[PDB]
């Protein structure tokens, strides 16, 4: 899935 | 960055008072975060953390460690029999930890090394606040992406897999499910134990099959992609367990994976090829089901793909089918 900044 | 300095100071001081109170008990009143204006301090830091320059600034002051220390001490102190002030503080801390762990090798490693904090994170997946669950799952997703060997080990040992998978079954919102399934897709690639732990949770496999046909209200494929990525990752084990293949069959998994082969998402197509590769091995009944749905021509259509896993998986599944042409096909009987 990958990483990410808070959504 | 003086402002950031000040807010971090407030947090560190508050943690130090909490640790004193805890250490008073080894061989003063219990600190309450409201009495130190903690919620607004982490709110501000959380807002700053969305900006890349402010994050670099935060990192020079050990922002990740301090905000993690806060979260961990509040969870230890008050657990899940806490108040709204505390739920709020943990949400804004968790948002910040998400932002700070994004793409950041050091910050990921630090947080995964904090075993107490890792346990605290996992415990929040049962919070009365589903939005807090979403926030915690966002942290775990980041930590599980490109995790080093110590961080993989920690994520597993603190029970994040079973916790997330149980979490998924109970969530009501798409946003919470997206973050939860993304973390689980990342975790499912670490090791076979994680793959086994997903498959062990009662109802998980059916649930995951369900996600393959999710009807997103937000014109996105994120749920199908993650649910199918988990499945593709656990399919190597499912292939060994007749009970598990059966759950798949009676939730229409196979006809769905074939319909995935036509997606515009290369992720969906790749996930489907990988799952078909494994499920087409050995089991004559699943082979015959797939033959009867025209799998052979569908897979042949992908064998020239530029995408290495699509080409590999389609060709492998096809060899499995072509080696076992059912008796009714052999011009008959």
């Amino acid at each position: 899935a990958g990483e990410s900044l808070y959504e | 960055h003086h402002h950031m300095l000040h807010l971090l100071e407030q947090i560190r001081a508050y943690c130090e008072t909490c640790w004193e109170w805890q250490e008073a008990h080894e061989p003063n009143p219990m600190p309450a975060p409201v009495e130190h204006q903690i919620c607004p301090a982490v709110c501000v830091l959380m807002k700053l953390s969305f900006d890349e320059e402010h994050r670099h600034a935060m990192n020079e002051l050990g922002g990740l460690q301090a905000i993690a220390e806060l979260l961990q001490v509040d969870c230890e102190m008050y657990g899940l029999t806490n108040d709204h002030y505390s739920i709020t503080l943990r949400r804004y801390a968790g948002m910040a930890l998400t932002n700070l762990t994004f793409g950041d090798v050091a910050n990921k490693a630090t947080l995964c090394s904090m075993k107490g904090c890792m346990r605290a994170l996992v415990a929040q997946l049962k919070s009365e606040s589903e939005d807090l669950q979403q926030v915690i799952a966002s942290v775990l997703r980041n930590l599980s992406w490109r995790a080093d060997v110590n961080s993989k080990k920690t994520l597993r040992e603190v029970g994040s897999v079973k916790a997330l998978m149980e979490c998924a079954l109970e969530v009501k919102k798409e946003s919470t499910l997206k973050s939860v399934l993304s973390a689980l897709w990342n975790l499912s690639a670490h090791c076979t134990e994680n793959k086994a732990d997903i498959c062990a949770v009662d109802g998980a496999l059916a649930f995951l099959v369900g996600t393959l046909t999710y009807r997103s209200q937000t014109n996105t494929l994120a749920i199908i992609e993650s649910g199918g990525g988990i499945l593709r990752n656990v399919s190597s084990l499912i292939a060994t367990n007749e009970d598990h293949r059966q759950i798949l069959r009676e939730n229409n998994c196979l006809q769905t994976l074939l319909q995935h082969l036509k997606s515009h998402s290369l992720t969906i197509v790749s996930n489907a090829c990988g799952t078909l590769w494994n499920l087409s091995a050995r089991n004559p009944k699943d082979q015959e089901a797939l033959w009867d749905m025209g799998a052979v021509s569908m897979l042949k259509n992908l064998i020239h793909s530029k995408h290495k896993m699509i080409a590999m998986g389609s060709a492998a599944a096809l060899r499995n089918l072509m080696a076992n042409r059912p008796a009714k096909y052999k011009d008959a009987n």
